[PDB]
Formats: C-alpha cells, sequence, structure tokens
C-alpha cells in the first residue's frame, strides 16, 4: 500500500515522502505536488479521490486542517483504512479542532 | 496519548528543516523532493483480532518493512532523525485511529 | 601598485563602503544585495567568476525536467542569472566557465546527474571546475582563500562519502574522481572512514588540526558542509580584507553569509 499527503507544507511532507524510492506514493503515476497554499483543499480532495480512493494510498495527512474542508473530509469515516487522515503540526498547530477524523474523535 | 507525538516529532522535524535550510539554503526538491534520506514510503497491512473485531495493523517504510534509503542531503542525517522519525509516530497514530473506528 | 589608482579605485571604494554598511526579510535582503552587486557594472572577469560560482548551482537546479518551471521563483540575479536533457545542456554549455568541461564530464546528462546522489556529484564536478577556473586567475592574495574554500568543499565531500555515501559508490577513488593542501594531499582523506579517522586526517594539517574538534557539529552534515562549516567559522580571516586588493569576492561572501544568518534567524 501507499501513504502520502501531497497537500502539505512541501518540505515538511518531503522529509518523509521519497528519498530511497517509491516516488512518494508513486509520483510517476499517482500522488501530487506536496506544496499547499496554492488553492483550497478541493483539489486536495480530488487528489484523495485520485490517490486515497484509488485503492493505493492508505494514510493521508492535512496540516491542522487549515483549509482541509473539515466538514467535507469528515465523510471519510466510511472505509477508514484507505482514508486514514492525519493532522500534522509545524507551521500550523495540531489541535483537536474540527477536522476529518478528529472531529469524529471529538464525539 | 499519541496525539502529542504529532506535535513533538513535528517540532523536531521543523528544527531539522531549519538546520538544513541554514546549511544548504534551498533544497533540491522537484525531481527527488529532497528533505530526506530515509522514507521510501510503502505501506503493509495486517489484521489482528480483539474481542472478535478484525482490528487492522499497519506497517510501512521507516515504521516497519518496505523501507530503503540512498545518500541524502547535507543535514539528511538530521532530517531522517527528525522528519523521517515522525513516520513511526504517524504509523502508530494511523493504526490507533483505524482500530478506534473499527471498535466504534 | 599604481594600477589600483590607475583604474578600479572608485569601484573598490564603492564596494568597500557597501561592505562596511552591511551587517521575506531574508529574500528582501538578498534582492537588495543582488541589486547592489548588479549596479556596480579586469575586475569584470572576477565578477563573472563570482557570479558563476552560484550560477553553477542555479544551472544544476534548472537542469531538472519535473516541476522545472518552479526555478523562475528563485531567479535571484546574484546567482540565478538567465545567461548563467542533453539537448538543452548543450545550449546551456555557453556563457559559463564550468559548462564546457561538464559537457564532456557529465555527457550522460541525467544518467550521471540522478537527483538522489549523482546530481550532487555533477554539482560537485561543476564546483571543482569553477574553483579551478578561479584559481587560474592568479595574481592576488585571494588565491589562498579560494584554495581554502575548494579544500573545505573537497574535504566535506570526502567526509560525507566515508560516512554514508560509500555505499552510494563514493569510494576512496571517488573521493577525488567525483567528489570535486587538498589539491596535492587529498589522498589522506580516502581512508578517513571514522570521525576519529577524520580527526587524524585533519591532524596532517596543523591549521586544520583542532578544527574538527569533537566533530559533533559541522562534520555531522553530509554533502559539502563538513569542512565548509570550518571555513564558515574561520571566515573571520576573510573579515580582515586588507586594502588595495581584490575584495569583491570577500564582500559577496560576507553578504551571502549575512543573508544565510538572517534566514537562520527566521522566527527567532
Amino acid at each position: 500500500s501507499a501513504l502520502i499527503a501531497m497537500i502539505a507544507d512541501e518540505d515538511t511532507v518531503t522529509g518523509f515522502l521519497l528519498a530511497g524510492v517509491g516516488n512518494v506514493d508513486l509520483r510517476r503515476k499517482t500522488n501530487y505536488l506536496i506544496v499547499d497554499s496554492k488553492t483550497t483543499v478541493k483539489a486536495i480532495e480530488d487528489a484523495f479521490k485520485e490517490f486515497t480512493t484509488k485503492e493505493d494510498i492508505a494514510i493521508v495527512l492535512i496540516s491542522q486542517y487549515v483549509a482541509n474542508m473539515i466538514r467535507f473530509l469528515v465523510d471519510s469515516y466510511n472505509k477508514p483504512i484507505p482514508a486514514i487522515l492525519e493532522i500534522p503540526s509545524k507551521d500550523h498547530p495540531y489541535d483537536p479542532a474540527h477536522d476529518s477524523v478528529l472531529s469524529r474523535v471529538k464525539n | 496519548t499519541t496525539k502529542e507525538s504529532m506535535g513533538e516529532v513535528m517540532k523536531d522535524s521543523s528544527f531539522a528543516l531549519i538546520e538544513a535550510k541554514y546549511v544548504a539554503g534551498e533544497n533540491i526538491k522537484h525531481i527527488v523532493l529532497e528533505n530526506v534520506q530515509n522514507a521510501s514510503i510503502k505501506v503493509r497491512s495486517r489484521q489482528e483480532n480483539i474481542a472478535g473485531v478484525k482490528i487492522p495493523k499497519f506497517e510501512y517504510f521507516t515504521d516497519g518493512e518496505t523501507k530503503n534509503d540512498l545518500t541524502g542531503l547535507a543535514r539528511g542525517g538530521q532530517q531522517v532523525q527528525q522528519c523521517r522519525a515522525a513516520y513511526v509516530k504517524a504509523i502508530e497514530l494511523l493504526v490507533e485511529l483505524a482500530s478506534l473506528q473499527t471498535s466504534f | 601598485a599604481m594600477t589600483f589608482n590607475i583604474h578600479g579605485g572608485y569601484l573598490e571604494a564603492i564596494v568597500r563602503g557597501y561592505r562596511a554598511g552591511l551587517l521575506t526579510i531574508v529574500e528582501k535582503c538578498t534582492l537588495k544585495l543582488v541589486d547592489e552587486y548588479k549596479h556596480m557594472l579586469p575586475l569584470s572577469t572576477f565578477l563573472e567568476y563570482i557570479t558563476y560560482g552560484h550560477m553553477i548551482d542555479n544551472v544544476v537546479l534548472i537542469v531538472t525536467g519535473r516541476d522545472v518551471q518552479e526555478l523562475l521563483e528563485k531567479c535571484h540575479p546574484l546567482g540565478m542569472f538567465d545567461s548563467i536533457m542533453r539537448e538543452l545542456y548543450r545550449l546551456v554549455l555557453v556563457d559559463t566557465p564550468l559548462a564546457p568541461y561538464f559537457s564532456e564530464c557529465i555527457t550522460s546528462e541525467d544518467l550521471d546527474d540522478m537527483n538522489i546522489e549523482i546530481m550532487r556529484n555533477t554539482l560537485y564536478k561543476a564546483y571543482l571546475e569553477d574553483f579551478y577556473k578561479f584559481c587560474q586567475k592568479l595574481g592576488g592574495a585571494t588565491a589562498e582563500i579560494m584554495s581554502d574554500l575548494l579544500a573545505f568543499e573537497a574535504d566535506r565531500r570526502a567526509v560525507n562519502i566515508t560516512i554514508n555515501s560509500i555505499g552510494t559508490e563514493l569510494t576512496r577513488d571517488d573521493r577525488r574522481k567525483l567528489y570535486s593542501l587538498y589539491p596535492y594531499g587529498h589522498e589522506e582523506l580516502a581512508v578517513c572512514e571514522d570521525i576519529d579517522q577524520v580527526r587524524g586526517v585533519m591532524e596532517k594539517y596543523p591549521p586544520y588540526q583542532s578544527i574538527f574538534s569533537k566533530l559533533s557539529y559541522g562534520e555531522s552534515q553530509m554533502l559539502d558542509k563538513a569542512f565548509y562549516e570550518e571555513e564558515v567559522k574561520r571566515l573571520c580571516l576573510a573579515f580582515e580584507q586588507q586594502f588595495h586588493y581584490g575584495v569583491f569576492f570577500a564582500y559577496m561572501r560576507l553578504r551571502e553569509q549575512e543573508i544565510r544568518n538572517l534566514m537562520w534567524i527566521s522566527e527567532c
């Protein structure tokens, strides 16, 4: 299986994405540019459709859900294994605030 | 309990990234994405059973099998020791989240 | 001695004043320094070599592609000048000192410049060619500084090779064949596979002795940081800058170091 964010602070994701191989969730045919802030996470949601929903990417991450569409991404509870979201810290504080998985965890 | 790892390892990775930036300026990025020496990310899955519930188990590069490395950057050792060290914490958090969802 | 007053005196005075005045904020400071350097346009060859110093790295970065369009964002005129993938490499072989040599040495293009490690090898080869070209323009006291910088780069590359890049085919022979007193006695670092061995190799040069020290910092980094950090620490020697001598390279290095320090400051 694969695991990547590609919706993140660029170097922060690249520090654990691809150095020895696998092209960060097979960038040759999958994945996306790890740099965020170019647009909303609507394109990140589409990439999740193209990476996480593609039965390859298992774990995903959105930095503190700053623009991750917390309500939209909260629907990933169904089929949790291919949509294991995360809320990394650094350049945005990790909080139990509204997000994809932590919002349900708040219940 | 493991949520605090996502802050501690993130702070360590940020410090390593700042050190690498001070060392070599802008990272190569692009073709190899730079910023790391370890973490040839590939994930393997296992299914454990607790009280009749098929709780999944997760392993991946830098947090289990399917890991590889080659060369690295200037602070690539420090980057691996901080940025790639968060991989184990992330894998543990993902396994815990999947187990919690299945149990719920 | 009278040639300084014959020509170049005003430019030297302007450079000295600008250096004495020196001490997105980092980006703004870098842009200001680059503008000051550009507005200053014998010494032309020195300025060209100084620019080509960072232009080698700029061209190496531009050689990618693979998100190659992002190189325009870092188009700093100090090092990322437009004038300074084998088909495009042949076109880029002009207007650069190290490019004609790298055309033959790196004729494999991406094969010998793989982004994992071989791209760093091509960058090191280009840096070695540029250092050789700069050392060719002898006649001033800057030859010692250039030799020290090249020695630091070579020793840092050798230390990185012996630490972990030995498994990446950066063997003892590659410590000078690919990894860019060093121009004559670099063979002592071919067997310095340990930090203690690195200190012992550094003991061969009493000035380089005690520079490594515990080697917890500086030498801990790979690529060209091990002995380059020693040069950064000893850059107080460059701070002397005796008059009536080529100090444009020293001023450029001081400005680059100040920019790096400002970047390292960041959020305190």
